[PDB]
């Protein structure tokens, strides 16, 4: 398929991975009696292993010659659920954390003693700020354009060189 | 509840440990109910 | 003014931290002070000695060793009567501290400023400017 | 009655107000942070009580209540070990089959595939195999039930609550005055007689009435649920007299001094129990009874309130001769007014005792079925070597803190301290020479052997097959200890330990203990030990003796115990403090203890541990390769680290895969430490300046200005990660190796 | 020897002279600062280079500036 | 400038170069650095105040 | 009774008079030793020290050397001792050249001429002592063995 890879649902090496992974657990299950707590635990592990391989086979992942799933991250939309979409979820959460922390340090600067607000956090105000993060791309872009994100170069301390 | 005990629970290490334990706790719970999420399913 | 070599010394049971061959071949330092009491102090070179009531004389290998005892004698026993000398192997005695009878921390007339630069430190010349010329980097 | 209890009532108010103001305990930190250094300076000086307060009374009160908090933590920890033994263990399965079931008291949750760590330890059980030797302790105690482990967990929980209450009570409600703490005679009388003496007496009583009947029934072959409960031995004296017929006469032989009646249960057998490979518990019961008598007798030495006894001041001031001036005068004043002097002594002793514990516990295995549980033997040796080495370096740490802070020359004129400081150049130069001599003549023998073996000259090596450096004195002492039963210990039946010579003790076809022969390789590695111990002493002693002043810095005491340097002048005075000799000596302690545990691990696997074949042949774990390969460094690299690291590297996908992960993680942490060790603060502060610029550009600069860590803290962080990384690497390597092969 | 310089931003606080373990610095009269005094270094041959004077300096950039130079027996702190 | 005003530092070797401090006092004598500026941020030395000249200080 | 006193009745000197440092036995031994012996020429000082050092150098090279098991062990040991003597005499020569400024007086080791005389004596003594050890070990079978000839 893509990059000479094979879909995991029809690769024989993924199937032998699943079969070997289940044989390892079945030989551990072969030393226990049916209703015992270790046997029940081992059987649930076998069920989880089968579910993982069954889900991966039908997911559109591409396996290598080694039978392990490979991620295609060049931007193609048939594989966007492996990096582009998880990455968009990350950048939303990361920008949330960044916007929320930036808003709290700007609040803490306007305090009576700014450095106590950073070792003893004003938790109601900081929770107001953690609620602010859900619309950070718009809040931060309006902040950027309204001249409130970027400070001018002549307001920043720099070394003599 | 005492205001000095609440000001103690607002200290940086307590909030850091509680928030990262809560964070760790929902990563653990999300990987318990919905394990093996190598990809966003689509 | 000159060091009276006959000044009695503090009671020290000796130590291995004292001066070595460079004291008798390069320079030795001496410190004298007057004590109102027969009191124990700590040697810069080791353990404890007892300074005698009256005038004491010490022989150290470093000027910092002398000034360390001087601070111990001024902060714990309040002696301000310490004179630090550098004694050459030739026998020349050079008075050092306090150099003009007044402590360096107090202003004194007739002191000429050495090392004083008329501008602030950010106005020092860059090394490229002073390269391949004898001109100094302090302007 | 000059020894009296005196307490201030309600000294400190139990309020949460100071909890809410971090840094309250010092004048510097209480005004709040302005840089991030404050944050680090908060944790660094918190337990430094004598840096906060001038008064010895408030310092002593803080120490007493912090010791109760530590005891509360230890009791909570013990209660958890008993609860995990009761609830998450195969202890009952292990009791039935101690030689096949592997001890396990930790079960993991199935979350991210980590349930592979619940390996098949045996007894119809899955869990993490535990190597702390608790199962062998509990069998030695005679627990034989998980219900009794729940009762021990509750007893630990009650003690943990009582200690945390006592710390609160003795700091906030009834805090003793300084004159209470300055009763060294009373404290020694009570800690010898009461703590150690009634501790041994009560433990000997428990052993006689509980451990001895239950373990006789266990070794007879009785199943654990067929064994009478431990109080049925207390009441049914007839049933107790079946196992030990001396109980038919009761306590009349004790009081009438007819003690040879009690030889059924108070023996002097020596050697090991053939069934368990552990010490005879009748010997252990007699051992603890004899220690109890001497400890109680010892605790009557000192004078408290009735004229009988010694004044320790009189003992010390009378011991003075012609070489030592005023002698031990002034040492009593030191040790009852300086907590650091006491901590220096007690940490050096507790570390020495922990080191003694590791040697004696492997050689004379004290618990049933602990000798043939090789993961436990390796774990508790390695653990008590590390606790010993750390505590010994903390003894030198607090010797340095005493010298910098609590030492007063006025009260220490011409005594033993004055004389040591007044010949410290002779001490450090002779120690320096012995360390150079002993690095040349121990490690240079290894370099000679590497060179000769690499050059094809096997006849030119120091080896058993070539030039033989035999340990004649150690072999001779081994001869004496093998000849001692019936000769110089006539009433002993067996040797103190089979390590000296004698039989091979096998339990479940695995060697419990067997003679440890010493050859050229053992001579070489013992002189490696003498060298690494000497150099650690040199760094720690050089730091203690030069803590206050040097020829380099004549006023080092004014800079403190822990300062980074006194500038780049005098050539450079980097790491001139006593703290920096503790810092440098903890590396050499690490080096010393790492070679000791490597010597132990290789020697026990190569020459002691293994399986007993038919005809009594012992196939050892690494097949006797120590003798001809521990003489070269390439042998230690190849036949010890490379050969035995096979289990950690190949542990993935098994229950020991956590050890492979910790092996790699600790290699990471160790390397990560070298970022803090090889670098300096000025680089990181200028890098932080550029990062601060990037924050300023986005108006996200913090109000607590970020700083690079202090020079001392960069050293401390580097050392802490280095020790964690190295020890964790050895911990993972040792544990995966010996769980797989032993 | 080391070279020790005092710049005209010196406020005459006398702290660098007090810090000096080797009597390198002393105070001379100067009308530039409110205190009427500036530090001077007429004894840089005794300077060990410890830079304790720099630590004691409360000016944003140390008015006292030690520049480590040629080493001698005195500037190396050698008691031998 | 005048006492109490907020000022921007133009001394390139200052810790607080192009940062804002506030003027505490200004001497009237022949002092080389009369403007005493106090700053919220502390320097690496821990000092939070320094004396500057007029041509090194601009009102904001 | 105190057995340790300040050295030379000077407390601040960097030494302590101790039984090991300042007993009459220690003073007698040092004075008796050729390096500190009064009335001894620098050349004669070198001859006595050299005879001693060359004599005992042969034995470790002979007994523990690479050619120890060979029948040429003594010749190899002597040559190795002799080579070490030549390296050491070069060390003595170079130390003398750099340490001591040329002065007319030769009556002391700490003079250019005196150290040259000492080095001359040390070479003659060391080669002679090494030779004496070679002659003795070759003649005596017991010396050829490690003391196991009786066994
Ligand atoms: C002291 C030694 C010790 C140790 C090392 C352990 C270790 C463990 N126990 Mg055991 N346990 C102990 C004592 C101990 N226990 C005792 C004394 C009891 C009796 C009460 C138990 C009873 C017990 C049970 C019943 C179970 C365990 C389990 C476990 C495992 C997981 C626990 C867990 O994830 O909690 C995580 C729980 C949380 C709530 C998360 C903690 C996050 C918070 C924020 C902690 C922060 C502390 C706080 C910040 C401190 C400041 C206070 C505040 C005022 C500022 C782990 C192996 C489990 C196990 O083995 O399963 C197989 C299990 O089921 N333990
Ligand atoms: C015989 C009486 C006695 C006993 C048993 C102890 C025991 C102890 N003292 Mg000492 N102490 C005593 C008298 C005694 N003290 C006196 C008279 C003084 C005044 C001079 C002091 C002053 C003193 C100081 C200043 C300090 C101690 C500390 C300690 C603890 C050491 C840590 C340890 O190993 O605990 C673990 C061992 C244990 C056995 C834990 C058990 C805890 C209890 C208290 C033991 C006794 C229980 C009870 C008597 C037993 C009843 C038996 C019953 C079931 C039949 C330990 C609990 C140090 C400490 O840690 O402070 C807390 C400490 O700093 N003590
Ligand atoms: C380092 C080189 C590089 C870079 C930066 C990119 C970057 C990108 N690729 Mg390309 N790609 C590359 C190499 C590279 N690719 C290579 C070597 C291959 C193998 C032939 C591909 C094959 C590939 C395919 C087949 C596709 C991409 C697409 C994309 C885009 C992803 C989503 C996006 O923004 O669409 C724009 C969407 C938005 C701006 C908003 C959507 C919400 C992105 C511009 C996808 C695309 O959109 O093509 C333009 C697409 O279909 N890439
Ligand atoms: C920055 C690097 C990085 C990245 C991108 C990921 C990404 C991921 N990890 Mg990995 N991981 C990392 C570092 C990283 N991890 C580290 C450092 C460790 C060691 C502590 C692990 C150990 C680890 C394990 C053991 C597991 C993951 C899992 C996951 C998945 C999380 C999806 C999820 O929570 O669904 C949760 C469900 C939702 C609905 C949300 C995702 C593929 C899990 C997984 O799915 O594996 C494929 C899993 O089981 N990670
Ligand atoms: C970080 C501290 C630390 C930790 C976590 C451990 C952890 C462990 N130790 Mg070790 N230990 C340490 C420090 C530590 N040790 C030190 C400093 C010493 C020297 C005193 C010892 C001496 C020691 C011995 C002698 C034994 C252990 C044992 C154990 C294990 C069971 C725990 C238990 O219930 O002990 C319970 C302890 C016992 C059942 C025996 C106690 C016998 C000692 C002699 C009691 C002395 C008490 C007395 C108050 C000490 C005063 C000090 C003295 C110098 C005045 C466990 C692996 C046991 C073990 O390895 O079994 C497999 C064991 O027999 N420890
Ligand atoms: C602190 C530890 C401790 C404690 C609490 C006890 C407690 C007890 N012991 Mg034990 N005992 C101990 C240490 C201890 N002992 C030690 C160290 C030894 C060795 C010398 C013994 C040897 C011993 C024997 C041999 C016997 C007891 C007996 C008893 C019981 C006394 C009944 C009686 O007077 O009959 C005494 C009978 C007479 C005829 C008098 C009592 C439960 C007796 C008992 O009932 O055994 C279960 C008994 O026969 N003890
Ligand atoms: C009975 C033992 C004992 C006691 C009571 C003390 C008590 C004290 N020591 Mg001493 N010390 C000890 C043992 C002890 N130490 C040992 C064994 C060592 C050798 C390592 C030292 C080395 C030492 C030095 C070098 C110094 C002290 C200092 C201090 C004082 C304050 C320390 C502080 O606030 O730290 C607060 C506690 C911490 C900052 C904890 C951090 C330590 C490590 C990094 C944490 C370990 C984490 C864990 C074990 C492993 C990580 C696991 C990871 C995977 C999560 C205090 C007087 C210092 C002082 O101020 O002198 C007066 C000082 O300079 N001690
Ligand atoms: C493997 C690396 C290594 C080596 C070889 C050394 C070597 C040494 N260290 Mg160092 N050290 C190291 C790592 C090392 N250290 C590390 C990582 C730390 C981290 C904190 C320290 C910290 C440290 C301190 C703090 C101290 C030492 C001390 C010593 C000396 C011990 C005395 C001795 O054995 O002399 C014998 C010399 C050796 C064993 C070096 C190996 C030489 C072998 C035997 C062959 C010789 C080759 C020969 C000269 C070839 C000549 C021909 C050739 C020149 C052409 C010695 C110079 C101590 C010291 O100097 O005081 C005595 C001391 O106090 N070390
Ligand atoms: C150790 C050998 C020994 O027996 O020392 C014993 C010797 C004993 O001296 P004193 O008889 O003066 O000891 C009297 C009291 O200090 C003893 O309580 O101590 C010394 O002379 C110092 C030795 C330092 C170590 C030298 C090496
Ligand atoms: C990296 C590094 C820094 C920079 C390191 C810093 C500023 C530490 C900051 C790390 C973050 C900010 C916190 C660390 C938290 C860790 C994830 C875990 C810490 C665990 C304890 C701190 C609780 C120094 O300051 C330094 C100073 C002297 C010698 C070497 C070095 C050095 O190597
Ligand atoms: S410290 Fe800085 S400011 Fe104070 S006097 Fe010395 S130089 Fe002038
Ligand atoms: S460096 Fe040390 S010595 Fe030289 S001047 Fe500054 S303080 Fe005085």
């Amino acid at each position: 398929d893509v990059a000479g890879l094979t879909p995991c649902g029809e690769s024989k090496e993924f199937a032998r991975r699943l079969d070997g992974s289940v044989k390892k657990l079945q030989t551990r299950l072969s030393k226990y009696e049916a209703g015992t707590p270790p046997a029940l635990a081992l059987q649930k592990q076998i069920d989880k292993t089968k579910n993982r391989f069954d889900r991966y086979g039908k997911a559109g992942l591409l396996c290598g010659t080694d039978g392990l799933p490979h991620l295609i991250t060049d931007g193609r939309w048939t594989h966007s659920g492996e990096f582009v979409i998880p990455g968009l979820l990350f950048l939303y959460v990361a920008g949330w954390i960044g916007w929320v922390g930036r808003s709290y340090v700007l609040f803490a600067r306007t305090a009576d003693k700014p450095t106590e607000k950073e070792i003893i956090i004003d938790v109601p105000v900081a929770l107001s700020f953690v609620s602010t993060g859900f619309i950070w791309p718009f809040s931060a872009f309006k902040e950027f354009t309204s001249g409130n994100l970027i400070v001018p170069a002549d307001e920043i301390t720099v070394s003599p060189r | 509840m005492d205001s000095n005990f609440l000001k103690y629970l607002s200290t940086a290490p307590v909030l850091f440990t509680v928030w990262l334990s809560f964070t760790a706790s929902f990563i653990i719970e999300a990987n318990r109910f919905f394990p093996d999420m190598l990809y966003f399913p689509m | 003014e000159t060091l009276n070599l006959q000044i009695p010394s503090p009671t020290f049971e000796g130590s291995t931290g004292g001066w070595l061959r460079a004291a008798e071949v390069e320079e030795k330092y001496a410190i004298t002070w007057t004590s109102p009491k027969e009191q124990v102090f700590e040697m810069p070179t080791g353990g404890a000695a007892i300074m005698r009531q009256g005038e004491n004389l010490l022989y150290l290998a470093r000027k910092e060793q002398c000034l360390a005892l001087a601070t111990q004698v001024k902060n714990s026993f309040k002696i301000t009567d310490y004179k630090v000398y550098r004694i050459f192997p030739s026998g020349e005695v050079q008075y050092l501290h306090p150099k003009d009878g007044v402590f360096p921390e107090k202003v004194n007339a007739g002191r000429v400023g050495v090392g004083n630069v008329s501008h602030s430190i950010g106005k020092n010349l860059n090394p490229a400017q002073i390269k391949f010329t004898s001109k100094s980097f302090n302007g | 009655k000059k020894v009296s209890i005196t307490v201030d009532r309600d000294p400190v108010a139990t309020s949460f107000e100071k909890w809410a103001q971090p840094g309250h305990f010092s004048r510097t930190l209480a005004k709040g942070p302005k840089t991030t250094t404050w944050i680090w300076n908060l944790h660094a000086d918190v337990h430094d009580f004598d840096s906060h307060t001038n008064s010895l009374e408030d310092i002593s009160r803080k120490i007493f209540s912090a010791h109760f908090g530590q005891l509360s933590i230890i009791f909570l920890w013990l209660s958890g070990m008993y609860f995990h033994g009761a609830r998450f263990s195969n202890y009952s399965a292990w009791l039935s089959n101690p030689t096949a079931v592997k001890p396990s008291a930790q079960v993991v949750w199935p979350i991210v595939g980590q349930e592979v760590l619940n390996g098949d330890v045996g007894g119809g059980f899955q869990g993490v195999q535990v190597t702390s030797g608790f199962f062998q302790i509990w069998r030695s105690s005679g627990i034989t039930s998980e219900v009794e482990l729940y009762w021990c967990a509750l007893a630990g929980l009650i003690m943990s609550g009582l200690m945390i209450f006592a710390g609160w009570f003795h700091y906030h409600k009834a805090a003793p005055k300084l004159e209470w703490f300055q009763n060294a005679e009373s404290m020694l009388n009570h800690h010898l007689s009461g703590l150690l003496g009634l501790g041994c007496l009560s433990w000997a009583g428990h052993q006689i009435h509980v451990s001895l009947p239950v373990n006789k029934l266990l070794d007879a072959g009785v199943a654990p649920q067929e064994i009478p409960l431990p109080h049925e031995f207390l009441v049914n004296r007839d049933l107790m007299a079946q196992l030990y017929p001396s109980f038919s006469k009761g306590l009349v032989p004790f009081f009438t001094l007819n003690w040879s009646e009690y030889s059924d249960f108070l023996t002097f057998k020596g050697g090991l129990n053939p069934v368990t490979g552990g010490l005879w518990l009748s010997d252990t019961a007699h051992h603890h009874l004899a220690l109890a008598v001497l400890f109680i007798v010892a605790g009557h030495m000192y004078r408290t309130n009735w004229g009988i006894g010694h004044s320790m001041k009189e003992i010390l001031e009378a011991h003075k001769g012609p070489f030592t001036g005023e002698g031990h005068k002034g040492l009593y004043e030191i040790l009852t007014t300086s907590w650091h002097a006491q901590l220096a002594i007690n940490l050096a002793m507790l570390g020495s005792v922990s080191i003694i514990v590791a040697h004696h516990m492997y050689a004379m295995p004290p618990y049933p079925y602990i000798a043939t549980d090789y993961p436990t033997q390796l774990s508790i040796f390695t653990h008590h070597m590390w606790i010993g080495g750390f505590c010994v370096c903390g003894g030198a740490a607090h010797a340095g803190i005493f010298m910098v802070r609590d030492y007063n020359p006025a009260q220490n004129y011409n005594n033993l301290l004055d004389r040591v400081i007044r010949h410290r150049d002779a001490i450090i130069s002779h120690l320096n020479w012995i360390c150079i001599f002993l690095g040349f003549h121990s490690f240079g023998l290894y370099i000679h052997n590497d060179t000769m073996r690499a050059l094809g000259r096997t006849q030119d090596m120091f080896s058993d097959t070539a030039i033989q450096l035999k340990p004649v004195f150690a072999q001779w002492v081994q001869s004496i200890h093998t000849l001692a039963p019936g000769n110089t210990t006539p009433n002993a039946l067996a040797t103190a330990s089979y390590a000296f010579g004698g039989d091979v003790v096998a339990v479940g076809n695995k060697v419990a203990m067997m003679p440890i022969s010493l050859g050229t390789a053992d001579f070489m590695v013992h002189h490696i030990h003498a060298f690494t111990i000497h150099v650690t002493v040199l760094i720690l002693l050089k730091g203690v003796l030069f803590s206050r002043n040097s020829r380099l810095i004549p006023d080092k005491a004014n800079l403190g115990f822990r300062f980074p340097c006194d500038g780049p002048g005098r050539g450079g005075t980097c790491q001139s403090s006593a703290w920096d000799s503790v810092f440098l000596g903890l590396f050499w302690m690490y080096n010393c203890i790492s070679v000791v545990i490597f010597h132990f691990s290789w020697k026990m696997q190569s020459d002691v541990w293994g399986t007993v074949q038919s005809d009594g042949t012992v196939t050892h774990i690494t097949g006797g390769n120590f003798a001809q390969s521990a003489i070269t460094i390439n042998g230690w690299l190849r036949d010890f680290l490379w050969a035995q690291a096979s289990q950690v590297i190949q542990s993935y996908g098994s229950a020991l895969s956590a050890y492979g992960l910790i092996f790699l993680g600790a290699h990471f942490i160790w390397a990560f430490s070298l970022m803090f060790l090889f670098s300096g603060r000025g680089y990181w502060q200028e890098l932080i300046e550029s990062i601060v610029w990037a924050h300023n550009k986005l108006n996200v600069a913090p109000a607590i200005q970020p700083r690079a860590l202090s020079i001392t803290q960069g050293r401390a962080v580097g050392l802490a990660h280095y020790l964690l990384g190295g020890i964790g690497t050895t911990w993972a390597f040792f544990l995966a190796r010996i769980i797989s092969v032993g | 020897s080391h070279s020790v310089k005092v710049y005209d931003t010196c406020i005459g606080c006398t702290q660098c002279v007090r810090a000096c373990p080797c009597d390198v610095l002393e105070m001379v009269s100067w009308d530039g600062c409110k205190a009427g005094q500036i530090a001077s270094a007429p004894r840089t041959e005794d300077c060990i280079g410890c830079k304790r004077c720099e630590t004691a300096c409360p000016t944003d950039f140390l008015s006292v500036r030690v520049y480590l130079g040629g080493e001698t027996t005195r500037s190396m702190g050698l008691a031998y | 400038v005048k006492r109490g005003s907020k000022v921007r530092i133009l001394r390139k070797e200052s810790y607080w170069y192009q940062d804002i401090g506030t003027v505490a006092t200004i001497d009237t004598s022949g002092i080389r650095y009369p403007v005493v500026v106090r700053f919220e941020k502390v320097s690496y030395s821990g000092v939070n105040t320094n004396n500057f000249s007029l041509d090194e200080v601009v009102e904001v | 009774s105190q057995f340790i006193k300040p050295y030379n009745d000077d407390p601040f000197v960097g030494n302590l008079a101790t039984p090991v440092s300042t007993s009459s036995f220690t003073k007698s031994l040092l004075s008796n030793l050729p390096a500190y012996r009064a009335g001894l020429s620098p050349l004669l000082r070198g001859v006595e020290i050299g005879l001693t050092h060359g004599y005992f150098l042969v034995g470790p090279f002979y007994k523990l050397g690479p050619l120890r098991n060979s029948d040429v062990a003594l010749l190899s040991g002597f040559f190795s001792a002799l080579g070490l003597i030549v390296i050491l005499v070069a060390c003595l020569t170079i130390y003398g050249v750099v340490s001591f400024e040329e002065t007319e007086a030769k009556d002391q080791l700490q003079t250019a001429k005196g150290w040259r005389q000492f080095t001359s004596g040390w070479l003659v003594g060391s080669v002679g002592g090494a030779s004496f050890a070679y002659i003795l070990i070759s003649n005596i079978p017991f010396l050829q063995t490690a003391g196991m000839s009786m066994l």
